């Protein structure tokens, strides 16, 4: 019940390891190219967006956010995701460790 | 005559499965390469710290 | 008799080439799960 995913600053999946299948039901190709917020519960999207705004401002240190994720089987899974940017000093990407709770 | 056709079929089956295996293998290599990148970058990031 | 032997040969070659792939695959799967374990332990400690 844990998988890694790297994103761009906009929140778009650019990689996701195969443990996502077991975690949320989707194949990696199904997620790649999409914004994580598209899979996020409407009530939680503002909270999630606000996360992606701050990791970029901190540049290095780690944030954490709790939100509901719509699975392939169409049920709302509680995900605790920890995020942080990676510096080269601009930004290459945001890594995320999504954990189902 | 009829025997050739049986082997001819069993060959292409074999060859199908192999191509199918190296499909899995091809997408399974992408995953390795991409994780190595992330991993090397976590070593590099944690070293500054 | 020639076209059958040459055919049986192709088959044992494909079969050989298959065992190779199924082993190469298994080895690549281990390598995944390890880079998984490594990456997770590092993130796990960066918080």
């Amino acid at each position: 019940t844990r998988f890694i995913s790297r994103h761009n600053i906009e929140g778009i999946f650019t990689f996701v390891d195969h443990r996502c299948v077991a975690t949320v039901g989707y194949q990696p190709q199904e997620l790649l190219g999409k914004n994580i917020v598209e899979f996020c519960h409407p009530e939680d999207q503002q909270l999630l967006r606000d996360s992606f705004q701050q990791v970029v401002k901190l540049k290095g240190q780690v944030l954490s956010v709790m939100f509901r994720f719509r699975s392939k089987n169409q049920e709302w899974l509680w995900m605790r995701t920890s995020s942080f940017t990676f510096q080269n000093d601009e930004i290459e990407y945001i890594i995320c460790t999504n954990t189902n709770v | 005559e009829f025997e050739v056709l049986a082997l001819q079929a069993s060959l292409r089956k074999a060859q199908m499965q192999n191509h199918s295996l190296e499909m899995t293998l091809e997408q399974k290599t992408k995953e390795i390469d991409e994780l190595t990148r992330i991993c090397d970058d976590l070593i590099s990031k944690m070293e500054k710290i």
